[PDB]
């Protein structure tokens, strides 16, 4: 156990997790080690492209906050879910016809098709 | 048809990955096979890229010259997955 | 002041197959996407900008954006000669770590 | 000698005959 | 940069069926491609095989995919052995 | 015909400069380059000129237009080429397993 195991324990004991796989630690530790030689990755293309000796501090910020749209792409905001809701909650619901049989989509959005298969000849 | 063409050549080829084994993970991605052709080009393009994948790191083995048995190591599959969208990163010397 | 006007789009679908049409829906949902691909390219290439320090928006770093990103390659503009290529810059501390691991495999 | 006088005459006949004129585009 | 392939790419559009006489603009962007092309296959070059040398086997394996290439840089090693035999 | 010999003339004559190839492949490089290297690239990079030029030639086909070659259909040669990747390019980080 390095130090970095003995720490990627620590933790996964803060979260809500007490019964892992012993496999784990060592997925954690790879995915710590591919993220930073991605963002040290970034940040040493653009060392050289504001064309400076080394990698600064705030050449590893920007490959940090560059690569936050991409490689961890988030969930949508609750700014723009209430926004999206309260336009779709204010059409009122439709009626309902009596006697429809099965209620489904139109025969384009449904999966009811009449589904070929090859001559085996 | 180039894909009926094709399906009509590989009425002869039998593919090593088994048809329990590709129509298993069919079965997880969405449908049962019922035809036993689709379940045949299916594996015999998957054996195509594994086949490419290890040839190509038998060439750059071959090429760092040790003529006697080539070892498939992390050091020829690694360059060789990343023409191909795999992209692994093994760390060395945990400290 | 808008970029895109619904007759360069039409001549788009035109230049591909001219017996195509697109929806009302599928005509607004481009017109969206091509919005989204420019803001999102301008504000890369501005944030390179000012990490140059500079605040002039060259053609270098919207290069920069697209071939990291988005794999393109716009041809016709040209850029300067590029320096000899650093290969390996691999440290010493790297050198004498991986000069353990082979000292444990094989002694 | 004959090498080194009839390399230039394959590239000098390639100046006379293709692109008389330069043109632009719009 | 200034143009260094501006008249040697007016006569192989015309060997591929342009014209007498391209655009200038069409002429700069195949210069920007081909700078490019040589760029690219350079720097996958010196990583492959040895390391910050670029060499013929390494170029081979590079082009081995594409087969009009591949089949063009043998005819043209080929021809050039046989060259130098006849000197 | 008499056209299609002078054709075919420019077609084999036409070549990149070696003195200028070796100059552009060592800055790349940092110190050296071999002739069999360099008679290689140049005959390559003649290749994917006629990859474009031949393909931007079924542009103008496509589209109805005539022989003189503009600009939209060179963008528009790069842009197919790129989609059957015939175009390397070793900045783009590419993932195919999503």
């Amino acid at each position: 156990m390095p130090k970095d195991a003995q720490m990627m324990a620590q933790i996964l004991k803060d979260m809500g997790i007490t019964e892992y796989e012993p496999r784990v630690i060592n997925q954690m530790l790879e995915f710590a080690f591919r993220y930073v030689t991605t963002i040290l990755d970034d940040a040493k293309i653009y060392s050289s492209h504001a064309k400076k000796a080394t990698v600064d501090a705030d050449d590893v910020r920007l490959a940090i906050q560059c690569r936050a749209d991409q490689s961890f792409t988030s969930p949508p905001p609750r700014d723009f879910l209430l926004d999206i809701a309260r336009q779709r909650n204010q059409t009122p619901l439709p009626l309902i016809k009596p006697y429809s049989g099965p209620r489904l989509p139109p025969d384009r959005y449904c999966l009811t098709a009449p589904n070929y298969r090859l001559k085996s000849l | 048809t180039p894909l009926v063409d094709f399906l009509m050549q590989l009425e002869d080829y039998t593919p090593t990955i088994p048809d329990a084994v590709t129509g298993y993970y069919l079965n997880r991605a969405g449908f049962e096979a019922s035809d036993p052709r689709i379940i045949r080009l299916i594996s015999l393009a998957a054996q195509k890229f594994i086949s490419d994948i290890a040839n190509d790191a038998l060439q750059h083995c071959k090429m760092k010259g040790k003529d006697r048995k080539y070892t498939l190591t992390m050091e020829d599959l690694t360059p060789a997955l990343s023409e191909y969208g795999i992209n692994v990163k093994k760390p060395h010397y945990f400290t | 002041n808008q970029v895109l006007t619904k007759k360069k789009l039409q001549d788009l679908v035109r230049e591909v197959d001219p017996n195509e049409q697109l929806d009302e829906d599928v005509e607004e949902m481009l017109l969206q996407i091509a919005d989204d691909f420019i803001e999102s390219v301008v504000t890369a290439a501005c944030q390179l900008a000012r990490h140059r320090k500079s605040s002039t928006l060259e053609v270098k770093d919207v290069q920069l954006h697209l071939e990291r990103q988005w794999n393109m390659w716009i041809p016709g503009f040209g850029s300067e000669e590029i320096r000899p290529y650093k290969k390996a810059c691999t440290t010493e501390a790297h050198k004498q770590r991986m000069a353990l691991i082979r000292k444990t495999t094989k002694k | 000698v004959n090498l080194s006088e009839e390399s230039a005459r394959i590239l000098a006949t390639n100046s006379e005959l293709v692109g008389t004129l330069t043109r632009s585009c719009k | 940069r200034k143009r260094l392939f501006s008249k040697e790419l007016r006569c192989m559009m015309y060997g591929f069926g342009d014209d007498q006489n391209p655009y200038t603009e069409s002429v700069d962007i195949l210069e920007d491609l081909v700078i490019e092309f040589i760029t690219e296959m350079t720097h996958k070059a010196m990583s492959i095989g040895r390391q910050g040398r670029v060499q013929v086997e390494d170029i081979v394996f590079l082009i081995r995919k594409d087969p009009r290439k591949f089949a063009r840089v043998k005819d043209l090693l080929t021809m050039n052995e046989e060259l130098k035999r006849a000197r | 015909s008499e056209e299609q010999l002078n054709r075919y003339e420019m077609y084999r004559r036409s070549a990149f400069p070696k003195a200028a190839i070796k100059r552009l492949i060592q800055s790349i490089t940092g110190t050296s380059v071999s002739q069999n290297v360099v008679i290689a690239m140049s005959g390559i990079s003649k290749v994917f000129v006629g990859e474009v030029v031949e393909e931007a030639l079924d542009v103008c086909e496509k589209w109805g237009e005539m022989p003189p070659l503009q600009p939209k259909h060179m963008r528009e040669a790069v842009r197919r080429l790129k989609s059957k990747g015939q175009i390397p390019n070793s900045k783009h980080k590419k993932i195919i397993f999503f």
